[PDB]
């Protein structure tokens, strides 16, 4: 099967530089035109650029051309986008491309002076003796982090059905990530409701046990 | 000097069959992709292209992906008369702004026999 | 570069509604026209390619049309997994370009949100702050408006909202509210309210706590 794997999220600097990745499988990148597109979430998918790995010839928009070099390496099978003097204009995500229907999952890319935090991760509890509802609903909240993106799951990806992860909105150059799971009344007193937050650019994955008080 | 030889002028299909279009190129250069087009002009329909593009429709009869490779014949499965028309088999080369056309061969005419 | 001019940028279709959206072009273009679903988390999708073929797996009830500078996807009967984002695309003139897209929404009947409030934690208080978290889940429609009460009064700023986007399954939508204050701003008070006015109650819906 066909399948473009592009590398992990990455916070750059302004005016700073950034490496994007992308590996195939399923076909040699030899025999295609390897495509690169951005989008952002106020003007939509632009195409950066493509290469053909055959000989190295590059194409690029006029707008991303002093932007971004493409370069790719057929051993590898590993195609790669430059970014240089990157502005918080440049934050976005960006996709790797087999032209029709083979897209990557896409590399997010955040163009800020502001620091990596760790986040701080909370309970949501209704308590002991409350009132016994047929639902119950408890939820996590994830606060004072930077940059995206966080990792919430409940059960190590169990609970699935009644679970809402919210956008992170930021505020002061800090994220916060709210995050509810309703499951049944006769299921959470007695089994373990367990919020799992994992944040990959502070390398923290903290487990938060839901304990009524 | 590279020549595009299609060596069908036309070929007769039932509906639902498979349309092989013949293609064989002289020469590796120069240097470039081989594009399949039904028409000619500017509102002409591309049918293939081995670079880049969606055709789950075509396979083509030989390893496009090898070296040496000079037979840029397809098949287009389960033929509809729809599908009829004059199909080209077009060598391009790389230019500017993106690839340019180099030679074209002189065409295949595809008819359907209806079910 | 082609401008593709895609409106309206959102629209809304109940099941089985026969829904078309449009694509124009600031000049013309050939059957290099495909169309692309993106749903939220996840990459574009080839949906049709070359104006009116569909992509494997894309359910027949799609169907593409169009030529020259104006080009249509329509769906004939709407269903619940068809709520995405719809991309027109060209490449038969360089650069290739995309439209800004067409948000569609399933149409379903209205719902009213599920609200529960929670005080700040026991972990949170001790580190000096208090967020007190509001969630609004699972309603239709997606608009509706939160205010924070406390002890009879609104606060105004300190907020942080967000949305979820149309759940693939019941076709509602969620949001959170957190009010977050210090933690000795938090303990000059006794009752906190959230207070959203939403389509599906002509009085506000109230949800509240005593902080004793």
């Amino acid at each position: 099967e066909v399948q473009l794997q592009q590398s992990g999220a990455e916070l750059v600097k302004p005016g700073a530089s950034v490496k994007l990745s992308c590996t195939a499988s399923g076909f040699n990148i030899k025999d295609y035109y390897i495509h690169w597109v951005q989008q952002r979430t106020e003007q939509g998918l632009e195409w950066i650029g493509r290469i053909d790995p055959e000989d190295g010839e590059t194409k690029y928009a006029p707008k991303f051309q002093d932007k971004a070099t493409i370069t790719a390496d057929t051993s590898s099978n590993t195609a790669y986008l430059h970014l240089s003097s990157l502005t918080s204009e440049d934050t976005a995500v960006y996709y790797c491309a087999r032209w029709g229907a083979y897209w990557g999952q896409g590399t997010l890319v955040t163009v800020s002076a502001a620091k990596t935090t760790p986040p701080s991760v909370y309970p949501l509890a209704p308590g002991s003796a409350a009132q016994t509802n047929s639902m119950v609903t408890l939820g996590c909240l994830v606060k004072g982090y930077f940059p995206e993106p966080v990792t919430v799951t409940w059960n190590s990806g169990s609970l699935s059905s009644g679970v809402h992860t919210f956008p992170a909105v930021l505020q002061s150059d800090l994220y916060t990530l709210s995050s509810s799971v309703t499951v049944p009344s006769s299921t959470w007193p007695s089994e373990t409701v367990t919020c799992n937050v994992a944040h990959p650019a502070s390398s923290t994955k903290v487990d938060k046990k839901i304990v009524p008080r | 000097e590279l020549q595009v030889i299609q060596p069908d002028k036309s070929v007769l299909v039932a509906a639902g069959e498979t349309a092989t279009l013949r293609c064989t190129a002289t020469s590796l250069i120069p240097v470039g992709p081989i594009q399949w087009f039904r028409g000619a002009g500017p509102g002409r329909e591309l049918i293939y292209n081995q670079k880049e593009g969606h055709f789950p429709r075509v396979t083509t009869v030989s390893d496009l992906t090898k070296r040496n490779n000079m037979d840029f014949s397809i098949r287009i499965g389960n033929i509809t008369p729809a599908d009829a028309g004059t199909y080209y088999c077009v060598k391009f080369r790389k230019g500017s702004p993106d690839d340019v056309e180099f030679k074209s061969g002189a065409g295949t005419e595809l008819s359907v026999r209806a079910k | 570069q082609i401008v593709l001019t895609q409106s309206p940028a959102i629209m809304s279709a109940s099941p089985g509604e026969k829904v078309t959206l449009t694509c124009a072009s600031s000049s013309v273009s050939s059957s290099y026209l495909y169309w692309y679903q993106q749903k939220p988390g996840s990459s574009p999708k080839l949906w049709i390619y070359s104006t009116s073929n569909l992509a494997s797996g894309v359910p027949a009830r799609f169907s593409g049309s169009g030529s020259g500078t104006s080009y249509s996807l329509t769906i004939s009967s709407m269903e619940a997994e068809d709520a995405a984002s719809y991309f027109c695309h060209q490449w038969s003139s360089y650069p290739r370009t995309f439209g800004a897209g067409t948000k569609l929404e399933l149409k379903r009947a209205d719902a009213a949100p599920t609200v529960s409030i929670f005080p700040p934690s026991s972990e949170q208080l001790t580190s000096g702050g208090a967020s007190v978290v509001c969630f609004l889940n699972n309603f239709y429609p997606k608009d509706i408006n939160v205010k924070w009460k406390i002890d009879g009064s609104e606060r105004q700023n300190g907020v942080l909202n967000s949305w979820t986007d149309q759940d693939s399954k019941d076709s509602t939508y969620s949001m959170s509210s957190t009010l977050t204050l210090t933690k000795d701003e938090y303990e000059r008070h006794n009752s906190y309210t959230c207070e959203a006015t939403h389509k599906t109650s002509t009085s506000p819906i109230v949800k509240s706590f005593n902080r004793g």
